[PDB]
């Protein structure tokens, strides 16, 4: 076929026609299985081919992925009859490998139909029933492994796979198939409305994962008290608003500064709080001197001071235990050094 | 005799320079000086980080013409385990092992080199959430991460890109949604700038890779999965979609624009690898396409220009070859091609700064590095000359 | 990390035995068994000390950062900074 | 030839044709500052001397014949083949 | 033991053990890989030896070229500071006083720097005596100090220069009565070798310029101040002036022939600087001046030419500005021309031996450093070619 | 100077010469001025130059 474009000038003249109608059998023939070969790969079906795969890894929805993929498939196969039907001219189907030749295309691209698992798809869609409207974000009942109590773990009231389905609606619209309008809408919104509910998502995770690192070290709790209370303040004023309004999206981006500040502050008092115990055991076992004693004094002092000037909250019974504990080591080492 | 000096000193974890110094020279020790037309150089197939594993993005350093970053999304082999897996890759000696690892929380999309600062690493994952990483660091958390936010990118994001240059530096990223947002590498906890890239009638454009005419900033171009290619003024005299083009009719998956710069300016010229193996080229004075590359159907993946010649890119196709295409030579067969071996699912080519050789991505995560002809390699005004005649020929 | 630096370092020769050693000399960690190990390491720390010494009479800002010996039998590979003194056992291919 | 050595050993990086020292702490041959390199002449033969007994220590049987002595401003190529101990003074890359 | 021995045991024919262990650790040994615009240089200005002061003459060291004579000559301050200052700044670091100081009696005004002692400062003062300071000696009197006899010079001179083979070493004085000498470096009691230049019968020449062609010493360009350029015979039998040449109407405040090699001679070729702004890209031998630049209302005081680009060379100026003329990128307009600080009347322009960096002289005694930009400094192979065909336009 | 040196033997044509310093005679004046401001230094400078 590229050998034939090189060269169409004369084709109109009934002289060159002689040659290319003497390996007209072999061109037909040789189209024949092409086709045949690409409907031998179309067989393998989507699922079953890594186009499927690659189409998941490029953000493309199984389902409109093997839609695109038929619609491509039969694209090329339209390109093939059109360019078989330029290079040879008209009525190639007159002979009578030419019309079997367009009766297997036929018969291949019905069986390459597309609007059905388009209907299907929409069908199931509008069976199940997809929302999101309800509370901001809900609390449910779980008993976790490991833990005989029932743990009230906080979750959102959004399922991410509603997304999902409005990039499939965003691609059909442009792919020329319509559906519902109540589909519409419900895809409109929940894609308008996916940055506060995956933000919010995000926060709450990011807040819950740091507020069990600080009750891993039951030690550093009773200074974080104060943030963990205005963090629930702020979910307490939160979780009584419906699942859409007006003040979602302020409420969405103080709580989200609010619980990345929270966990900063998080992990400065924690790797501050294991510099002081570190900077504490040490002095455990510290030899007898007031001048070694003197200097770690300075640096816990230095450190307290340090939390002190960060405006923490809850500090001074924290730095009275903390005394507490030191005077008691103190007195260890007291009666080490004085027998 | 000690017992806890040494257990102690083993538990700190003062070995930053110690574990730098050794990965950087053990694999020079693996040396062996004891006394006593396409062709495959060196293949990498990472086990431990790329076991049945898809590649996600692939990049050159600028900085450093040896060092190669690849991306991986989520492994379904294991949840568990870390799933957005970066590798660092390096050439100064052969080595199975990669130079350096990096791990994020979220499935690693895209993922490139800083041309600012010739040691900071940034990917796009899946969360839409841009990743900062350190090379001279050892660390495998993030560095930095941009806040997920309304005015940020949530969507997935696929390409990223630094744009100016070492002192007037600006990193910008696409979202799959149409955000498109430009940071700088000094810090990246906020947008510098933010605007939801819109077409007509206020709907937005499902960017989903996005190329820049070379030596130039602003005037962006992106490719949208829906089968059209736009032209996006970043600031001009109005941020937008400046152009609509005419397309392809299958989704478009790797756009690029012409990079070797010579005695004519190409730059303008702009080719796109679509879903039906159609890489479109044309230029953005013309709205129509001005070729059309057809040899088989089903997903040529992406078309990268090479860096030295002037009329000659790659491009991967996803049923298992890759084919070199020149146009001063051929118009309608590649002039180079291969398939790599056990036909696997080839995802993505991305050719190396000056050119020579060409880095080609898979599925499976065994990406292979190969040069090519030096006969076909090295461009001449000749080359130049025919390719503006050839363009010239329709 | 440790072990995964050990298994790196081991896995990428097959390497008969390597152990961290971050103190000069005298280390308790064993890859084989304790004597060839120990003893070892702290005659090569005895005389990597030495070469330090001869690197630094020419000059004495210099140090010796890597140090490799391949002889007829065996590899040795020790990449000293200020305490990280490495130990490989290979065959001299 | 000895002279055939000298262009071989001088088109190396960093070195001045090529130098030579015996086991009596001189070198053989003389390619530069005299009294420096008969310094460290002895300082070579003293720790490699004792390099040697180190591996006889536990490889009785093993001959030596290469030693990377790099630093951060050059690499040094000793090797010793029974007397003839042969120096190469080189730049790291 | 001693080094006898060694040469029958070298001889003795027990080295192919040797020799096999020098090739395979040779051969081992070969891979070698990796561990891991014109702008203000820099400030020189003495304040007891520079108050005022005026700059006469630069040099630069051959065995030391971080090293820099300056020569302050004129004093009127005050009767009773010292007449004539010679200055030696260094360039390996920076200091705000030069590294060694020196007096004359006279006005010191002429200075080079000594080839055969690199321990030895010659210059030319007023008086006309040649001036020694050896550098090892803690006093800041002259060393040693020719006669004003009339055998030696016993006019103002001007150039003053050593030349020649380690071995075989002549310094050549002229002053401006037009008497040319030699004198050995070491003995200076004596003319060794002098003559009085002369043209054509009763015609005196007025020297105010000379500079030796690259590796010629037998025969020379001189500088007259009747702005009439010679070349002369520095020994022969035509030992004099050999060329009549139109010059220019203005005296000639400069000379300098060609200071680069490498490809095809450009030696003959010569630039000389007048008095009215007209330096004459020219050959010793043709007769006409090949070309004279002219602009401003100010003129030259130096001309120097680059020590490694064959096009590029350096202009001085009245009005404080200094600029550059590479003839191969344009011949109308100077390539890089910037202008000092106060617009003071610069005297002496000195390149670099290295050709990286160019000093000028000042009207006050602040001496500049300034340095070049790459692509204006370093020549390339094309370079020689495309001046050999500008010089062939015309 | 070099400007119009680019035209040299342009300004011989017949179309070419209306098209030169017909259009560029108030130029003209400015380097006339540009030439006073040139002796200007010659103006006062005899002593002190």
């Amino acid at each position: 076929f590229r050998i034939f474009s090189r060269f169409n000038a004369l084709f109109v003249r009934p002289h060159i026609r002689g040659a290319i109608r003497e390996y007209q059998t072999q061109l037909i023939q040789r189209v024949k299985d092409d086709i045949e070969s690409l409907h031998d790969k179309f067989k393998v079906q989507y699922p079953q081919s890594q186009a499927c795969k690659m189409s998941h890894v490029r953000d493309l929805p199984p389902v409109s992925g093997s839609i695109i993929w038929a619609k491509q498939i039969d694209r090329q196969l339209t390109a093939y009859m059109k360019r078989v039907e330029d290079v040879l001219g008209k009525g190639w189907e007159n002979h009578v490998e030419g019309q079997k030749l367009k009766q297997d295309g036929d018969s291949f691209r019905m069986k390459l139909n597309t609007q059905e698992i388009f209907d299907d798809w929409a069908r199931k869609v509008q069976q199940r029933n997809l929302g999101v409207s309800g509370r901001i974000f809900t609390i449910e009942s779980t008993r976790v492994r490991g833990r005989t109590g029932n743990v009230l773990k906080l979750k959102v009231n959004f399922l991410p796979e509603i997304i999902t389905l409005s990039k499939e609606v965003r691609n059909l619209k442009w792919l020329g198939f319509r559906v519902p309008l109540a589909i519409v809408n419900k895809a409109h919104q929940a894609n308008q409305l996916y940055p506060f509910a995956i933000s919010l998502i995000e926060s709450v995770r990011t807040y819950e994962r740091t507020c069990e690192k600080v009750e891993e070290r039951n030690t550093i709790s009773l200074l974080v008290a104060g943030l963990k209370k205005e963090v629930q303040a702020l979910i307490a004023e939160g979780i009584a608003l419906v699942w859409e309004s007006y003040k979602l999206d302020p409420y969405v981006q103080r709580l989200a500064e609010t619980v990345f500040n929270f966990q900063e502050k998080v992990d400065d008092l924690l790797i501050i709080e294991e510099k002081i115990d570190l900077e504490v055991r040490s002095l455990e076992t510290c030899m007898y001197d007031h001048k070694t004693f003197s200097e770690i004094l300075n640096r816990v002092q230095k450190a307290v001071d340090d939390l002190n000037l960060h405006s923490y909250s809850n500090l001074p019974i924290w730095v009275n235990k903390l005394d507490m504990e030191i005077e008691r080591i103190l007195g260890v080492r007291l009666q080490a050094g004085l027998r | 005799l000690t017992e806890e000096e040494k257990q102690q000193i083993l538990h700190s974890e003062e070995f930053l320079s110690f574990f730098d110094h050794s990965t950087r020279i053990v694999e020079r020790a693996l040396s062996e000086q004891i006394n006593i037309k396409l062709s495959l150089n060196r293949q990498f197939f990472d086990e431990r980080w790329s076991k049945h594993r898809v590649v996600s993005c692939l990049d050159w350093s600028s900085q450093y013409p040896e060092l190669l970053v690849a991306s991986y999304n989520n492994n379904e082999d294991a949840p568990h385990e870390p799933d957005g897996v970066a590798l660092v890759w390096n050439m100064k000696y052969k080595k199975t092992t990669p130079e350096y690892v990096f791990h994020c929380q979220s499935a690693v999309m895209s993922a490139t080199f800083a041309k600012f600062h010739p040691n900071l690493v940034v990917g796009g994952t899946y969360s839409g959430q841009i990743v900062l990483w350190d090379n001279r660091s050892n660390k495998r958390t993030p560095v930095q991460r941009t806040p997920l936010s309304a005015a940020a990118h949530t969507h997935p994001v696929y390409c990223v890109n630094v744009v100016g240059t070492q002192n007037a530096h600006n990193l910008i990223s696409i979202s799959t949604d149409g955000k498109i947002c430009s940071w700088s590498l000094d810090m990246l906890s906020h947008p510098q700038d933010s605007m939801e890239l819109v077409h007509k009638q206020s709907k937005a454009v499902a960017v989903t890779s996005m190329s820049f005419p070379v030596g130039d900033v602003n005037n962006f171009v992106v490719g949208s999965e829906e089968g059209s290619v736009y032209t996006a003024c970043r600031h001009g005299s109005k941020a937008g979609i400046s152009e609509m083009f005419e397309g392809h009719q299958g989704p478009i998956t790797g756009i690029h624009c012409h990079a070797a710069v010579g005695a004519v300016d190409f730059s303008h010229l702009f080719v796109t690898s679509s879903f039906d193996w159609t890489v479109k080229l044309w230029t953005t004075k013309n709205n129509k396409p001005l070729y059309s590359f057809e040899d088989n159907a089903d997903y040529v993946y992406d078309v990268m220009w090479s860096p030295t010649h002037p009329a000659l890119f790659a491009c991967v196709d996803g049923m298992g070859r890759l084919d070199l295409w020149n146009l001063n030579n051929d118009t309608e067969v590649p002039t180079a091609s291969i398939s790599v071996e056990g036909n696997p699912a080839l995802n993505r080519v991305r050719w190396t700064h000056s050119g020579r050789e060409i880095a080609v991505g898979d599925s499976e995560g065994q990406i292979v590095i190969y040069d090519v002809g030096e006969q076909i390699a090295v461009p001449r005004n000749d080359e130049w000359a025919r390719f503006g005649r050839t363009l010239a020929e329709i | 990390e440790v072990e995964e630096t050990l298994k790196r370092l081991q896995s990428q020769k097959g390497v008969q035995g390597i152990i961290v050693v971050n103190t000069e000399g005298i280390p308790i960690k064993s890859t084989m068994d304790n004597p060839t190990t120990t003893q070892y390491a702290s005659l090569m720390h005895s005389f990597i000390l030495k070469a330090r010494s001869t690197v630094r009479d020419i000059d004495p800002q210099n140090d010796l950062t890597f140090l490799r010996i391949r002889s007829k039998k065996n590899e040795i590979m020790v990449a000293p900074d200020k305490d990280y003194f490495l130990i490989v056992i290979q065959n001299p291919t």
